[PDB]
């Protein structure tokens, strides 16, 4: 997260880390949506380009995290995939439209004070708060800077923006499954997410029932943090069929 | 049930440092 | 980053 801050403890519970077992790295971001599920952004699982291709067996999932490198004892839980599903229709040769996947857990994780699902938002949800200039957050423990690396999970707020203003800032076609946000050039705030951030949350917090809601799965950019460009976000209601279909049927 | 609800913040009625701002972008 | 159990 570029121009954030350090979290608050227990701020954002459902925050997951990718973790990669050999060699022990970051791969991504991801939240809690059960206590078996766990959402992300497909393209931290596979992304033929980068020759990128995980299995189960290659990752492990770290809720309850505040510290990035620490083993965080008694606090953190630390669990297995059972099966990846990345959406059948991703767009990784193009555009990463429906850039979304989920994650079964093999044994349900306890919740705690530290460890705590997010909601998924219905059509109403998404209607409501889905508006430009509405302000939601990411967080993760990616790159500080386009070109280090945080001690502890970052947060940044971050306004939705107008689809002409985010169509015209890339050449890369945008689709109705997608979102930007970020500060214009001339409002003055700042901030990004960034490589190790991808697949982490945007979530906003509902004035009408307290809840916070996960609206997008920080998806793509280019660079991070630079001005006039806006960072692209999976919008989760949009594919909310799909993750019903999922759960449902396993 | 529970969903979206932090043990640590809207379970106990505290609020964090800037979900404020969130709220007041939140105009219509 | 730190070893896991
Ligand atoms: N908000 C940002 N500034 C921002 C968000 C996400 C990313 C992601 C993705 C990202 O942007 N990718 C490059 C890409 C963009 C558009 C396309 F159509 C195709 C490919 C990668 C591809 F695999 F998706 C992803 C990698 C993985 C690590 C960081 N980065 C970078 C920047
Ligand atoms: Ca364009
Ligand atoms: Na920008």
């Amino acid at each position: 997260i570029v121009e954030g801050s350090d979290a608050e403890i227990g701020m954002s519970p459902w925050q997951v880390m990718l973790f990669r077992k050999s060699p022990q790295e970051l791969l991504c971001g991801a939240s809690l949506i059960s206590d078996r599920w766990v959402l992300t952004a497909a393209h931290c699982l596979l992304y033929p380009p980068w020759d990128k291709n995980f299995t189960e067996n290659d990752l492990l999932v770290r809720i309850g995290k505040h510290s990035r490198t620490r083993y965080e004892r008694n606090i953190e839980k630390i669990s297995m995939l059972e099966k990846i599903y990345i959406h059948p229709r991703y767009n990784w040769r193009e555009n990463l439209d429906r850039d979304i996947a989920l994650m079964k857990l093999k044994k349900p994780v306890a919740f705690s004070d530290y460890i705590h699902p997010v909601c998924l938002p219905d059509r109403e949800t998404a209607a409501s708060l889905l508006q430009a200039g509405y302000k939601g957050r990411v967080t993760g423990w990616g790159n500080l800077k386009e070109t280090g690396q945080p001690s502890v999970l970052q947060v940044v707020n971050l306004p939705i923006v107008e689809r002409p203003v985010c169509k015209d800032s890339t050449r890369i076609r945008i689709t109705d499954n997608m979102f930007c946000a970020g500060y214009k050039p001339d409002e003055g705030k700042r901030g990004d997410a960034c490589e190790g951030d991808s697949g982490g949350p945007f979530v906003m917090k509902s004035p009408f029932n307290n809840r916070w809601y996960q609206m997008g799965i920080v998806s793509w950019g280019e660079g991070c943090d630079r001005d006039g460009k806006y960072g692209f976000y999976t919008h989760v209601f949009r594919l909310k069929k799909w993750i019903q279909k999922v759960i449902d049927q396993f | 049930a529970d969903c979206g609800l932090r043990p640590l913040f809207e379970k106990k009625s505290l609020e964090d440092k800037t979900e404020r701002e969130l709220l007041e972008s939140y105009i219509d | 980053f730190e070893e896991i159990p």
